[PDB]
RNA sequence: GAUCAAAAGGAACAAGCAUCAAGCACGCAGCAAUGCAGCUCAAAACGCUUAGCCUAGCCACACCCCCACGGGAAACAGCAGU
């Protein structure tokens, strides 16, 4: 069989500038204040997010203030004051930030979610940090900040067959079928991802 | 073929004449055409109102109940297929729909009132 | 919408709570197939008249 | 206060050996180890070796160490800054606030606002005590502190003192009034709760929330108007805006929850009728003065402790670079 | 749904949203 | 764990021409240094020439150098058109 030397090369070639030559994360995620464009892209965004490009404040070009960036912190998402009054909160532990940035930021961090007031432990990443949606939680207001307090039926044909088969097994069973929605848990849709998950571009 | 991003959504495909039109369920896959190939063969449907108006849908349901429990996708317009039916419930976009006219209906007992 | 979202939810609640069904289902199919309480007979008396 | 670090466990006396060593790397683009800049740092002695380190430690701000600028190199340059002339540079540090990254939030805050009464230094003052609201901080006993610099200016400066300096008073009276101690840092609270509730029908609750870490809810003047109660169940300024409010861009309130335009009769007699038992149950600038007596055993038992706790840093860490440059 | 509720609706959608009726007629001929 | 599915392993699988009859390590052992000299082929190896195909369709190619780092160079084998 005939082997493909070059094309190999290529595979890897290409692979080492997959690593080592990017475009660090302020010269790609940089934006337009006026078009609301982009350098390096060039594409702009949808109409429920302009302003919030242009008003609003990042999860790291705020955090890029703080002693040791704030390390034992509290953070929200912008719609988690709006979608649950409940608080709904983001905490932290470790900090990637960048170092290319005149005014340094579009960094990376991950720490401890609660949802709704939800405890969650063994800290998972943290979502959507290069967006203009999160909150930074004062020192106080903290200990009030945290205030926090079966089955349906089966479709109609399938009532009938499950019903219609016990007699032939046997034991009539009018005995209402009724199937589980307790195994299955009832997740929501701002509810934040594994950002590793999702690979750069 | 070695398609990547590969996952089964189950959706009737058109293999009719040109304004007869005819679709036909099989368990298609993603990336493919309309009229390419699939995973297995179903039964299909008939969007024609024939002699005595009637629409004719096929299906088994000793396979449609193991071919989602195969790990399946499905999209809008079959959803219609079986939460009409009563073995899935029923999708809300009738429930916007048959609704959203009588809400036209609504504004149109009002219009052959603001006639008369 | 908020109503229709709570029936899209309503609509993902159930169908799932169904589609374990749908799992086992033939996983009780892939199991009486391999494992079944006649197919324990098949296992002994395919021995049985074979020796 | 200057002679207790400055037993320094020595070290070499050149500098441009080392400012031939970090930017080299810099120019390799590696990064450089912790102890190294802080090499940089106690190595200074003129007025030329201030202005190439604030270079060096924005160069040291790029790189990939953005933490590992430990806060005791902040300090043995916190000890050049006060020694030489701390006027101009060692405000400019704080200028930048990002670029330089210093933050230093302990017992050596207490060590750079001392002294500046020393010299009585008006004009800039006031921009320090503004670099500390935009800190998490008062858990040390500059609570008193902070606000007794800002009754020192409330007297001296009476303006509209810009779009933003409103808030740059009362943040710098609220987190210094969580007193426990007495009425004046709940006296101090109202001041706060007043001033940062004036924007809020003049421009906007975003005034609130740009930058210095307030909050995103409604009600300030209403937590006032409960402390107020609390002062009657145990203040010349909000009868000013008690007045100018019912005198004459985003959606953020529901339509059901009101708008505070129209509790303006709702907040007059609110507040004025209270005044009445507060005469019944029960000047600023010289009150604080008092607790610059009374209070401050002058808290050095965590400043000393920090210091030998720098012995713990560095010889531990000078240790591992012994084993570095072994194995090659 | 509840007004507060549906007040958080009104809330995001500022610049582009329709008013609508509620419930539908139980009947068209 | 099913579903789907590469890589990979293994068995398959066009046409004409023996006036293409020999190919030229094409094998194996041993954990390994190394050893033996073998392997494929007239029951069609090896090589030419022709061809998209074993149609619910698939395979291959995407200007050329099998590939594409690179180079030639500035490329409709998308629709309509020339
Ligand atoms: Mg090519
Ligand atoms: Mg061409």
């Amino acid at each position: 069989v005939r082997p493909r030397l070059i094309a190999e090369l290529a595979r890897r070639v290409r692979a080492l500038r997959e690593q080592l030559n990017r475009p660090r994360d302020s010269q790609l995620y940089a934006v337009d204040y006026e078009t609301l464009t982009r350098p390096f892209s060039g594409r702009r965004l949808p109409v429920r997010a302009w302003a919030d490009v242009r008003r609003e404040s990042r999860l790291l070009q705020l955090l890029g203030r703080l002693p040791l960036f704030g390390l034992g912190r509290l953070v929200t998402r912008k719609s988690w004051l709006w979608q649950h009054d409940e608080p709904c909160y983001w905490r932290l532990t470790r900090v990637r930030p960048d170092y290319t940035a005149q005014n340094l930021d579009h960094g990376k961090a991950w720490g401890i979610l609660t949802f709704k007031g939800k405890t969650e432990s063994e800290a998972r990443e943290i979502e959507h940090v290069m967006y203009h949606d999160w909150r930074l939680v004062p020192k106080h207001e903290e200990e009030a900040f945290t205030a926090f307090t079966a089955s349906v039926p089966y479709p109609p044909l399938l009532r009938a067959m499950i019903i219609a088969e016990r007699q032939k097994n046997g034991d009539t069973s009018t005995e209402e079928p009724m199937l589980n929605v307790q195994r299955i848990r009832m997740e929501p849709w701002d509810y934040p991802a594994k950002q590793e998950d999702k690979g750069r571009a | 073929k070695a398609y990547r991003g590969g996952h089964l959504t189950i959706r009737l495909a058109l293999g009719g004449c040109t304004n007869r039109p005819f679709y036909r369920i099989v368990a298609a896959h993603n990336k493919c055409p309309r009229d390419g190939r699939f995973v297995e063969q179903l039964g299909s449907y008939d969007p024609l109102p024939n002699s005595h108006g009637e629409k004719l849908v096929a299906l088994n349901l000793d396979r449609i109940r193991h071919w989602i429990g195969c790990g399946a996708h499905l999209s809008k317009p079959m959803e219609k297929l079986l939460g009409l039916a009563g073995f899935f419930p029923l999708h809300p976009m009738m429930i916007t729909n048959a609704e959203r006219l009588r809400r036209k209906r609504a504004r149109e007992v009002l219009l052959a009132s603001q006639k008369t | 919408f908020f109503v229709l979202m709570e029936r899209y939810q309503h609509y993902r609640q159930t169908v799932r709570a169904l589609r374990m069904e749908f799992v086992s289902e033939v996983q009780r199919k892939v199991h009486e197939a391999r494992a079944g309480v006649l197919a324990e007979r098949k296992a002994l008396k395919d021995a049985a008249e074979h020796r | 206060d200057s002679h207790k670090w400055e037993a320094r466990e020595k070290e070499h006396y050149c500098l441009a050996d080392l400012a031939s060593l970090m930017d080299k790397t810099f120019e390799r683009k590696l990064p450089v180890s912790s102890l190294t800049i802080s090499r940089l740092i106690d190595n200074i002695s003129s007025r030329e070796e201030i202005d190439h380190a604030e270079y060096y430690l924005y160069k040291f701000r790029h790189s990939p160490n953005c933490w590992y600028l430990r806060n005791w190199t902040i300090h043995t340059w916190i000890r050049q800054c006060l020694k030489y002339d701390a006027q101009d540079k060692a405000l400019y540090t704080l200028v930048n606030k990002v670029q330089y990254g210093i933050f230093p939030d302990n017992f050596t805050f207490n060590l750079l606002m001392d002294s500046f009464i020393k010299k009585e230094n008006y004009k800039d003052a006031l921009s320090v005590v503004f670099e500390v609201m935009m800190q998490e901080a008062f858990e040390v006993p500059s609570t008193q502190l902070l606000s007794l610099y800002v009754l020192f200016h409330c007297l001296a400066k009476k303006t509209d003192f810009s779009w933003e300096e409103e808030r740059n008073f009362g943040a710098s009276l609220l987190l210094p009034g969580l007193k426990q101690k007495n009425s004046v840092g709940f006296s101090s609270q109202l001041y706060g709760y007043a001033l940062l509730g004036k924007v809020e029908l003049q421009q906007g609750l975003r005034a609130v929330y740009h930058n210095m870490p307030l909050i995103w809810k409604p009600g300030y003047l209403d937590r006032a108007l409960q402390v107020m109660e609390k002062v009657a169940a145990s203040e010349a300024l909000d009868v000013l805006g008690a007045v100018l409010k019912a005198l004459t861009k985003l959606v953020e309130q529901l339509d059901i929850e009101e708008t505070e335009q129209s509790k303006l009769p709702q907040y007059l007699e609110r507040f004025k009728a209270l005044h009445s038992k507060l005469q019944a149950l029960g000047l600023t600038t010289q009150l604080v003065k008092e607790k610059l007596s009374t209070c401050e055993a002058e808290d050095i038992a965590t400043y000393e402790q920090n210091l030998q706790q720098w012995h713990l840093d560095l010889v531990q860490l000078i240790q591992r670079e012994q084993q570095q440059r072994e194995q090659a | 749904p509840p007004e507060r509720e549906l007040s958080r609706l009104r809330r995001l959608y500022q610049g582009h949203l329709q008013e609508e009726s509620g419930p539908p007629p139980e009947s068209m001929p």
